[PDB]
RNA sequence: GGUUGCGGCCAUAUCUACCAGAAAGCACCGUUUCCCGUCCGAUCAACUGUAGUUAAGCUGGUAAGAGCCUGACCGAGUAGUGUAGUGGGUGACCAUACGCGAAACUCAGGUGCUGCAAUCU
RNA sequence: GAGAACAGAAAUCUCCAGUAGAACAAAAGGGUAAAAGCCCCCUUGAUUUUGAUUUUCAGUGUGAAUACAAACCAUGAAAGU
RNA sequence: AAGCUCGUAUCAGUUUUAUGAGGUAAAGCGAAUGAUUAGAGGUUCCGGGGUCGAAAUGACCUUGACCUAUUCUCAAACUUUAAAUAUGUAAGAAGUCCUUGUUACUUAAUUGAACGUGGACAUUUGAAUGAAGAGCUUUUAGUGGGCCAUUUUUGGUAAGC
C-alpha cells in the first residue's frame, strides 16, 4: 500500500548538485552562529546525521541554541489554521546565514548616515523606499535615427 | 483482435515505453525505416519532399508499416527501386494497453496491445529524396500513403537539399567551395574550429579559395 | 477578490482613484477582468467630487456639500476646501494617500447611454469593456455619474 | 637527452602457478625461497573453476619479487636457460619483459626427488630513476612522457647489455 | 599516451576535479576537517595547529590557525635557524626535530607573555610529561599536532618535533607510544633511549662504530664532522647547549636581505614567458594555412 | 615576480601533445648502525646533505587542440506558462487579449584568482 | 589494453589506463575515493541516568530518528569520533 | 452564544522590494543511463565460415561483433540545463550605535558568550494598498453519504463511469 517514511519523496531534493559531490568545503565549518541569527535550511545529502526533515527544506528560521556540532533553529509551521512553533536540531552542514537581512542591515547603517548628513547640514531627508514611479516626459531626437518602417511578413515554410 | 484504431487515436496517456517496468510488449509491425537507394550520395538526390502531420495524435506501427509499403510500392514500380530514398521519420515507442476480457472493472490495468508513434502538428512522418525530375512520382507516392493514416497530413516541398539542413543554394555555396565531403549516405562539413593540423587531413580540396 | 477589497471596490459600479506605481500596477493587473479604468481628466475628477463625493468621518459616510467638512478632516494636510481636495487628487500630491482615502468609494449608476458593446467581459481591446481604456474612461464615467 | 634517465631494473617477480594447495604448493614455495633468499608469498584463487580443480581462496600459487643485484643474478641465470633469445612479444608496451622456463634445475639448484621439478614465470619490470614520484605518498604524480619506459627502449636496452637476441618480427 | 586510451569528450565533460590541494596531493581534508573545526559554542576561538613538515632536509614548524580567507601563521620556526644556536650539521634528524619544536614553543610562548611562567621541563631526561597548568594563573597555550601526510610509526621524528614543543612549554596533548624507546610487547617507555635520541645519541654511536670498522664510509657521510673536528662524543653538548641558546633568545631574526622585493621581481620576470594576444594567435593560424595548405 | 609550508574559492585550476625554465627552494638522489615496516628498505622508518641530477616531479608557454568558465536584441519574445471570452473548430486542436518567459543552437571573449608566513638574483 | 612455462574463453604474476562504469546483508532511491569501498590493528558507546526535539499527529500514543546535559569507557600521536 | 482586556492600535486568502527553496512544463540525446533507423571508415596472434595451403602467431575474401567520427527517432518510474503558477524569511523603539558590570560557562588571556547598568538619535521611525478595530477566554449545536463546472490529472475502448 502507500509508503510515507521520513525521507520519502526526496530523490532530487537531497541530491547533490552536478559535479559537486564529496567532502564539504571547510568554510562550511568555519562559519559561526549566534542565537538570534537568521538561517536558511537546505539538506546536504552526504551528511546523514543532523538532517532537516524535507518539510524544512527551503525554509528560513532563527537560531535559538548553539551546540557542539549544531544549532537549534525555530521554524513556524502552519498546521490546520494556526502556526505552531517548531524547534530543529540541525548540524551546521544543513544551514547557512541568510542574506534575507543584509538589505536591511545595509539599509539601516546607511539610513543613519544620510540622517546625520542631513541634520548636521540643515535637514530635508526623505529615506523611505519608494516603488517604481512612472516615467517622466522626454524628447526623443530623430538625428541619426529616422524611424524604420516595418510591416507584417508573409507565410513561408522552411523544411 | 486489434481494436479498431479509433480507440487510440488521441494522446490521452503519458508515454508508456517498452521498459524494464513494462517488458512483455509485442514487436513493432514497422521494422524497416529506410528503403530505396539509401546508400546514395548527398549530391545525387537534391529534392526532398515531406509527409507532414497536421494533427496531435497517434499513428499505429501497423499504419506506419502499411503506409511504408504503399509509398514504397508505388514509387519503385513507376520510377525504379533506386530512383529514390524513402525515410520513415517516426518510431512507435509508445505501448498501448488493453483490458482484455467474472470480475468487473476491478483491477483494470491493461496488457500491452500494440504500439503507436506520438506525433505533433508539423511533425514530419515520411521524408523522400530524389532527382527533381521525379517530383511528381514521389509526391503521388506520399499522397497514396496518406490514405493509410488517421488525421490530416499534408505534403510539403522542401527548401533543403535532400536530407540536409541547408537550403539548396547554401549547400551549393559550401560544396562548390571546399567545405563539404562525402560520407556513407550523408555528409561532413569543414569546421573553422579545432585542430588545424588534422582539419587539413580531412577536406584536402579546401585550403585553396578557388574552384 | 482580495485586491478588489483593498482597492475598496466591493460592489458593482463603485469606483476609486489609484496612484500608479509598480506596486499598484500589479494590483491593477490582477483585476483587469473585473474592472474598467483609465486616465481621468480634470473635468471628470471635478464632477465626480462635486456630485458623488463623500468623506469618511468616524466611519459614517458624510456628503461634502460644505467646505468646513473638508477642512475639519483634511486641514491638517493643508487642504481646506473641495477644490483643494480635487487638486490633491489630480496632481497626485504629497498627501494623495490621506486625501484619497478620505473619499468614500464613489457609487456610480449604470452607464446612461449604455456600455457601447455587446459583451462587457472581455478586454476593451477586443470590443469588451474591461481593462485600461486610457482616456476613454472619461466618457464612461461621465455616463455613469 | 640522457643523464640519469638511465634504465635500471625496477624488480623481478618469479611466479609459480601450481593449480592446487597442499604439499605440491609448499614445495613450489621452497623453490622460490632458496632461489630468492626471501620468504615467498602465497596467492589464493580468485574464484572457483572446477575444471581446473580449484576453489575460491584455496592457495593456488606462490610468487616472489626480488630487487637490486639479486634480481640480476637471477635474471641472467634464467636468460642463460633461454640461451639469450627472447621474442618480440615478451616485451610489453609499457616497457617490461618476461619469459618462462620449465625445470628450475636449469639454473643451479640440484634435483632432490622430494621437492620435484617446477616451471617458473620470470617477469622483469623496468624503470628509470625518479620513479618514486608514482610510488610515494605525498605529491604522488606521473612520470613525464619522455621519461616513460617504452618497448623500443627496453628491447634495445636488452639487445645491448646482455648481448642477447630478440628474434621474430 | 596510447590511442585506445585517451579521453572522450564526455569523460572530460563530467569530470569532477578534486580540491586543488588534493590534486596536488598535499592536503588530507578528512584530517583537516577534524583538525580545524571548533566547538560551535566556542564561537571565534581559534583552533591552533602545530604544523610539522619535513622537506628533503629542512624542518618546518608553524603554529597555525584558520580563517575562511586562508590559514594564519602565529609563529614559524625552521631547523635551518639552528646554525644561529650552535647546530650546523644534521638538521633533519630527530634532535633537530626536537630543537626546532623547542625553538617554536619558546618563540611563540614568548610573544604571548606566557614566557616566564610555563618554562616547561628545563632538565630533559626524556621523562614522559605534558606541561601542567599553573594553579591560579593563565592556562598554557594549547596546540594540536598537524602531522600532515606522515605515517605514524613508533620512532618517527615528527614526534621529536612534538617532544620539544611540549618540553618547551606548549600544551600539546599526546601519548608516549611513538617515541623511540617505546617497548612493543609491554606498555612501557624506556626514557633512557628517548633521552638518547633528543641528544642525537643514535647518530653519535653510529659515528663511533663507523670510526673503527670502516673509515671509507665514515668520511663520505660524516664528512662535515671531520671538516670541523667535531668527533662524536661532543654531539650531546652541541645540542645540550643549543637548548640553552634557544631558551636564552628565541625571538626570531630574519635574513638581512640584500636586493629588494622589486629587485627579486625584476630578475625573475627575465625568465617568465608571456602569454600571447588574440591577434598574435590569429596570425599564427593564418601563417599556418599559407604553409601547410598552400602546397608548401 | 620565483619558490616553499599552511591554505580559501574548488577545471578560467581539468585533459591531450610539444617546448622553455636563471637564482633559491622543492625534487629526484646516496646509505642500512640505530627506532620502525616489509615477500621486496619499491612504499613506509631512520642516517648523510656528503657522493650525483634537472631526466622526471614542479612551474610556465605553445595548439583555427578536447573540457570547462563568461557574454550577446545568436537563436527567441520562440517553446512553455498565469489570467479572459456565450472566441474558431465535428473533433483533434487552434487563434486572439493582459502579463511572465526558457533550453538547445550560433557567435564572440577567456583558461586560475587570491590570504598568512618564510625565502630568493 | 599490453605483457609471462605447463595454461586453454576462465587459474596465478606485472605494468598502463580507469569520476566510480564497483562495492556498501536486503527493495529502491539518496550518499560515499588518502571513503562510507578492500586489507589489517585495538575494542564493546549495541553501555548507565533522566529530560528536550523531528516525522506520522489530536501537534495523543507507538515505531524510528536528531541535538544537548550528567556518567563510565573504546580508540587514535592527536584534533576528534 | 457569552463576553472579557485594550484601542491607533495591532491587523491582511493583496502588491512591491531584497534574499532563499524547488526539478514540474519546455528542453536534451553528434551530454550520462536506457531505448532506436541507416550507412561510412577503422581494428584482431584472438567468433565463425570459405580460396591457397604441410602448417603458420600465414596471405587473401567473408560475415560477425567491437572502435572512430557521422546519421533518423524516443522516456511516468532518464538527464546536463530549466521556467510560468505556487512557496520560506525580511522591510526597525522587541531598532541602531558608545561606555563597561555579572558568571560556577567558555578563552592562552577580563578572552568570548549570554543577560544587564549608563549614554546618543523620534514619526518620511524606514516600501505599497486596505483596516465597521485588535487581541484573548470559556462553553455548546449541527456535521462527519456529498455532488457539479473550467483547468491540471490516474484507471478504463468508453460512459450521464
Ligand atoms: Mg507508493
Ligand atoms: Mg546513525
Ligand atoms: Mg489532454
Ligand atoms: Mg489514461
Ligand atoms: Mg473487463
Ligand atoms: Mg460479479
Ligand atoms: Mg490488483
Ligand atoms: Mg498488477
Ligand atoms: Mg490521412
Ligand atoms: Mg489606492
Ligand atoms: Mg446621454
Ligand atoms: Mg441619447
Ligand atoms: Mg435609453
Ligand atoms: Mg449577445
Ligand atoms: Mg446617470
Ligand atoms: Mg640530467
Ligand atoms: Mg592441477
Ligand atoms: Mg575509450
Ligand atoms: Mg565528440
Ligand atoms: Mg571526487
Ligand atoms: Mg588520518
Ligand atoms: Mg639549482
Ligand atoms: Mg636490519
Ligand atoms: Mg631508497
Ligand atoms: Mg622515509
Ligand atoms: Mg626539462
Ligand atoms: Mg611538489
Ligand atoms: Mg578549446
Ligand atoms: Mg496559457
Ligand atoms: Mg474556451
Ligand atoms: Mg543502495
Ligand atoms: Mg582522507
Ligand atoms: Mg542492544
Ligand atoms: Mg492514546
Ligand atoms: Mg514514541
Ligand atoms: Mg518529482
Ligand atoms: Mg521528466
Ligand atoms: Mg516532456
Ligand atoms: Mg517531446
Ligand atoms: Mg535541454
Ligand atoms: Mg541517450
Ligand atoms: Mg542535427
Ligand atoms: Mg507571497
Ligand atoms: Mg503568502
Ligand atoms: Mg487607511
Ligand atoms: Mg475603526
Ligand atoms: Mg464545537
Ligand atoms: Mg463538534
Ligand atoms: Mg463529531
Ligand atoms: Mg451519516
Ligand atoms: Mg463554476
Amino acid at each position: 500500500g502507500k509508503s510515507h517514511g521520513y525521507r520519502s519523496r526526496t530523490r532530487y531534493m537531497f541530491q547533490r548538485d552536478f559535479r559537486k559531490h564529496g567532502a564539504v568545503h571547510l568554510s562550511t565549518y568555519l562559519k559561526v552562529y549566534k542565537v538570534g541569527d537568521i538561517v536558511d535550511i537546505k539538506a546536504n545529502g552526504s551528511i546523514q546525521k543532523g538532517m532537516p526533515h524535507k518539510f524544512y527544506q527551503g525554509k528560513t528560521g532563527v537560531v535559538y541554541n548553539v551546540t557542539k556540532s549544531s544549532v537549534g533553529v525555530i521554524i513556524n509551521k502552519m498546521v490546520g489554521n494556526r502556526y505552531l512553533e517548531k524547534r530543529l536540531n540541525l548540524r551546521v552542514e544543513h544551514i547557512k546565514h541568510s542574506k534575507c537581512r543584509q538589505e536591511f542591515l545595509e539599509r539601516v547603517k546607511a539610513n543613519a548616515a544620510k540622517r546625520a548628513e542631513a541634520k548636521a547640514q540643515g535637514v530635508a531627508v526623505q529615506l523611505k523606499r519608494q516603488p517604481a514611479q512612472p516615467r517622466e516626459s522626454r524628447i526623443v531626437s530623430t538625428e541619426g535615427n529616422v524611424p524604420q518602417t516595418l510591416a507584417p511578413v508573409p507565410y513561408e515554410t522552411f523544411i | 483482435a486489434r481494436r479498431p484504431a479509433r480507440c487510440y487515436r488521441y494522446q490521452k496517456n503519458k508515454p508508456y515505453p517498452k521498459s524494464r517496468y513494462n517488458r512483455a510488449v509485442p514487436d513493432s509491425k514497422i521494422r524497416i525505416y529506410d528503403l530505396g537507394k539509401k546508400k546514395a550520395t548527398v549530391d545525387e538526390f537534391p529534392l526532398c519532399v515531406h509527409l507532414v502531420s497536421n494533427e496531435l495524435e497517434q499513428l499505429s506501427s501497423e499504419a506506419l508499416e502499411a503506409a511504408r509499403i504503399c509509398a514504397n510500392k508505388y514509387m519503385t514500380t513507376v520510377s525504379g527501386r533506386d530512383a529514390f530514398h524513402l525515410r520513415v521519420r517516426v518510431h512507435p515507442f509508445h505501448v498501448l494497453r488493453i483490458n482484455k476480457m467474472q470480475q468487473g472493472m476491478r483491477g483494470a490495468w491493461g496488457k500491452p496491445h500494440g504500439l503507436a508513434a506520438r506525433v505533433d502538428i508539423g511533425q514530419i512522418i515520411f521524408s523522400v529524396r530524389t532527382k527533381d525530375s521525379n517530383k511528381d512520382v514521389v509526391v503521388e507516392g506520399l499522397r497514396r500513403a496518406r490514405y493509410k493514416f488517421p488525421g490530416q497530413q499534408k505534403i510539403i516541398l522542401s527548401k533543403k537539399w535532400g536530407f540536409t539542413n541547408l537550403d539548396r543554394p547554401e549547400y551549393l555555396k559550401k560544396r562548390e567551395a571546399g567545405e563539404v565531403k562525402d560520407d556513407g549516405a550523408f555528409v561532413k562539413f569543414l569546421s573553422k574550429k579545432g585542430s588545424l593540423e588534422n582539419n587539413i587531413r580531412e577536406f584536402p580540396e579546401y585550403f585553396a579559395a578557388q574552384a | 477578490r482580495k485586491v478588489l477589497q483593498l482597492l475598496r471596490l466591493t460592489r458593482i459600479n463603485s469606483g476609486t482613484f489609484v496612484k500608479v506605481t509598480k506596486a499598484t500596477l500589479e494590483l491593477l493587473k490582477l483585476i483587469e477582468p473585473y474592472v474598467a479604468y483609465g486616465y481621468p481628466s480634470y473635468s471628470t475628477i471635478r464632477q465626480l467630487v462635486y456630485k458623488r463625493g463623500f468623506g469618511k468621518i468616524n466611519k459614517q459616510r458624510v456628503p461634502l456639500s460644505d467646505n468646513a467638512i473638508i477642512e475639519a478632516n483634511l486641514g491638517k494636510y493643508g487642504i481646506l476646501s473641495i477644490d483643494d481636495l480635487i487638486h490633491e487628487i489630480i496632481t497626485v500630491g504629497p498627501h494623495f494617500k490621506q486625501a484619497n482615502n478620505f473619499l468614500w468609494p464613489f457609487k456610480l449608476s449604470n452607464p446612461s447611454g449604455g456600455w457601447g458593446v455587446p459583451r462587457k467581459f472581455k478586454h476593451f481591446i477586443q470590443g469588451g469593456s474591461f481593462g485600461n481604456r486610457e482616456e476613454f474612461i472619461n466618457k464612461l464615467v461621465k455616463s455613469m455619474n | 637527452q640522457n643523464p640519469m634517465r638511465d634504465l635500471k631494473i625496477e624488480k623481478l617477480v618469479l611466479n609459480i602457478s601450481v593449480g592446487e594447495s597442499g604439499d605440491r604448493l609448499t614445495r613450489a614455495s621452497k623453490v622460490l625461497e632458496q632461489l630468492s633468499g626471501q620468504t615467498p608469498v602465497q596467492s589464493k584463487a580468485r574464484y572457483t573453476v572446477r575444471t581446473f580443480g580449484i576453489r575460491r581462496n584455496e592457495k593456488i600459487a606462490v610468487h616472489v619479487t626480488v630487487r637490486g643485484p639479486k634480481a640480476e643474478e637471477i635474471l641472467e641465470r634464467g636468460l642463460k636457460v633461454k640461451e639469450y633469445q627472447l621474442r618480440d612479444r615478451n616485451f610489453s608496451a609499457t616497457g617490461n619483459f618476461g619469459f618462462g622456463i620449465d625445470e628450475h634445475i636449469d639454473l643451479g639448484i640440484k634435483y632432490d626427488p622430494s621437492i620435484g621439478i617446477f616451471g617458473m614465470d620470470f617477469y622483469v619490470v623496468m624503470n628509470r630513476p625518479g620513479a618514486r614520484v608514482t610510488r610515494r605518498k605525498r605529491c604522488k604524480g606521473t612520470v613525464g612522457n619522455s621519461h616513460k619506459t617504452t618497448k623500443e627502449d627496453t628491447v634495445s636496452w636488452f639487445k645491448q647489455k646482455y648481448d642477447a637476441d630478440v628474434l621474430d618480427k | 599516451a596510447f590511442q585506445k586510451d585517451a579521453k572522450s569528450s564526455a569523460y572530460s565533460s563530467r569530470f569532477q576535479t578534486p580540491f586543488r590541494r588534493r590534486r596536488e596531493g598535499k592536503t588530507d581534508y578528512y584530517q583537516r576537517k577534524r583538525l580545524v573545526t571548533q566547538h560551535k559554542a566556542k564561537y571565534n576561538t581559534p583552533k591552533y595547529r602545530l604544523v610539522v613538515r619535513f622537506t628533503n632536509k629542512d624542518i618546518i614548524c608553524q603554529i597555525i590557525s584558520s580563517t575562511i580567507t586562508g590559514d594564519v601563521v602565529l609563529a614559524a620556526a625552521y631547523s635551518h635557524e639552528l646554525p644561529r644556536y650552535g647546530i650546523t650539521h644534521g638538521l633533519t634528524n630527530w634532535a633537530a626535530a626536537y630543537a626546532t619544536g623547542l625553538l617554536i614553543a619558546r618563540r611563540t610562548l614568548q610573544k604571548l607573555g606566557l614566557d616566564e611562567t610555563y618554562k616547561g621541563v628545563e632538565e630533559v631526561e626524556g621523562e614522559y610529561e605534558l606541561t601542567e597548568a599553573v594553579e591560579d594563573g593563565p592556562r598554557p597555550f594549547k596546540v594540536f599536532l598537524d602531522i600532515g601526510l606522515q605515517r605514524t610509526t613508533t620512532g618517527a621524528r615528527v614526534f621529536g618535533a612534538l617532544k620539544g614543543a611540549s618540553d618547551g612549554g606548549l600544551y600539546v596533548p599526546h601519548s608516549e607510544n611513538r617515541f623511540p624507546g617505546w617497548d612493543f610487547e609491554t606498555e612501557e617507555i624506556d626514557p633512557e633511549l628517548l633521552r638518547s635520541y633528543i641528544f642525537g645519541g643514535h647518530v653519535s654511536q653510529y659515528m663511533e662504530e663507523l670510526a673503527d670498522d670502516d673509515e671509507e664510509r665514515f668520511s663520505e657521510l660524516f664528512k662535515g664532522y671531520l671538516a670541523d673536528d667535531i668527533d662524536a662524543d661532543s654531539l650531546e653538548d652541541i645540542y645540550t647547549s643549543a637548548h640553552e641558546a634557544i631558551r636564552a633568545d628565541p625571538a626570531f631574526k630574519p635574513t638581512e636581505k640584500k636586493f629588494t622585493k622589486e629587485q627579486y621581481a625584476a630578475e625573475s620576470k627575465k625568465y617568465r614567458q608571456t602569454k600571447l594576444s588574440k591577434e598574435e594567435r590569429a596570425a599564427r593560424v593564418a601563417a599556418k594555412i599559407a604553409a601547410l595548405a598552400g602546397q608548401q
